[PDB]
């Protein structure tokens, strides 16, 4: 099995910059039988390049591919907004055909610290016996951020889940939610609920808290 | 154009059959698990019925085609939760096609739009909707908790409020139920004067909730 390794996993570039994506094969690929695909969230992959360097019909000229043997590259000469997407390589010269694990081309914009908000459980939810505490990190860049929950200054572990949006269409930031789930009985055993946020746009960690 | 059949929800141990309707070339099936890459399942040469399957799926997969309706089929059995994915059909290019016996490989184009298949022991359940109350910009939202299957849709003020809305991807809990939140940032000065209502819809349960969120 020819394994295909794509690098980097994420490529952060400003619109207008040149993008070069790498596909590296564990074995030499038979006769440049390699293709590239673009995929956007919710949509099917779309063929861009085949036979390593041939442009599929109706694909913009700013996409080009080259390479042979074990090393292949996809180049986007100048990135346009429609080009930020995930890209996959595929070899179809040896059985079985195989795919790379994808490179995300991400929009680089100016760094933005998150605005942090905390939300206590509603009375309506407590009526049903559970308590969810939500910490929101809004409109930040880059994606790397850390959220920690403290309950009466005691670090929590194992009882929270995170979700992150795709880069916002207008301003290219991320937002992130962290949700701490406790039984109603455990929730009433403590007073202070806090989320502490670290991000490179913050001079020091930000805490938001409430007293039950 | 390749039109695929609608989304499926299946229990472990069951089987699913997905169709791919052409609007000549071999037809291949590929899947993509949530947040993962692409995985080849198998393919068929529809005029001649010749199939080839990836070794991972041999024994529990059948691909078939009806030349008279220009439709291809994928039947996957012995389903487990790790078979949750979007399933794509795609045509294998004829020009310069790479033959290895009965196996035909090439670039893939066009592609079907995909079929979501969820495999889970969970039962259909509508969400509970809880306010995330606002405490010079304020944030508020709605917590849409404990539903199955995907999807839910959320709007604000019947679609009149779109600026600054973020609806998060659902998270799958250990219970097997999904949860998500939708939030919006608004001027703190509007908290007394403007009404904010989140509109939640979950079609499998005909859940339709309009939750007013206030301080």
């Amino acid at each position: 099995e020819i394994e295909l390794t794509q690098s980097p996993g994420t490529l952060s570039l400003s619109p207008g910059e040149r993008a070069t994506l790498s596909c590296r094969a564990s074995q030499s690929v038979s006769s440049s039988y390699l293709a590239w695909y673009q995929q956007k969230p919710g949509q099917a992959p779309r063929l861009l390049i085949y036979g390593a360097s041939s442009r599929a019909t109706g694909i913009p000229d700013r996409f080009s591919g080259s390479g042979s043997g074990t090393d292949f590259t996809l180049t986007i000469s100048r990135l346009e907004p429609e080009d930020f997407a995930v890209y996959y390589c595929q070899q179809y010269g040896s059985s079985p055909q195989t795919f790379g694990q994808g490179t995300k081309v991400e929009i680089k914009r100016t760094v933005a610290a998150p605005s942090v908000f905390i939300f206590p459980p509603s009375d309506e939810q407590l009526k049903s016996g559970t308590a969810s505490v939500v910490c929101l990190l809004n409109n930040f860049y880059p994606r790397e951020a850390k959220v920690q929950w403290k309950v009466d200054n005691a670090l929590q572990s194992g009882n929270s889940q995170e979700s992150v949006t795709e880069q916002d269409s207008k301003d290219s930031t991320y937002s992130l939610s962290s949700t701490l789930t406790l039984s109603k009985a455990d929730y009433e055993k403590h007073k202070v609920y806090a989320c502490e946020v670290t991000h490179q746009g913050l001079s020091s960690p930000v805490t938001k808290s409430f007293n039950r | 154009l390749l039109e695929q059949s609608g989304p499926e929800v299946k229990k472990p141990g069951s089987s699913v059959k997905v169709s791919c309707k052409d609007s000549n070339e071999p037809v291949t099936w590929v899947r993509q698990a949530p947040g993962q890459g692409l995985e080849w399942i198998g393919g068929i040469i529809p005029a001649f019925g010749v199939t080839k399957y990836a070794q991972k799926f041999q024994g529990r997969v059948i691909i078939s085609a009806d030349a008279s309706t220009a439709t291809a089929y994928l039947e996957l059995s012995s389903l487990r939760s790790e078979d949750t994915a979007v399933y794509y059909c795609a045509k294998v290019g004829l020009r310069g096609i790479v033959m290895v016996g009965g196996l035909a490989m090439n670039w893939l184009d066009p592609w079907g739009q995909g079929t979501q298949v969820t495999v889970s022991s969970a039962s259909t359940k509508g969400p509970s909707v809880f306010p995330l109350a606002p405490s010079g910009t304020a944030a508020l939202g709605c917590l849409v908790k404990d539903y199955f299957p995907e999807p839910v849709t959320v709007s604000w003020n019947s679609g009149a409020l779109t600026s600054g809305v973020h609806t998060f991807p659902a998270v799958l809990q250990s219970s097997g139920l999904y949860s998500l939140s939708s939030v919006v940032t608004v001027p703190s000065s509007s908290l007394g004067t403007q009404t904010y209502i989140c509109n939640v819809n979950h079609k499998p349960s005909n859940t339709k909730v309009d939750k007013k969120v206030e301080p």
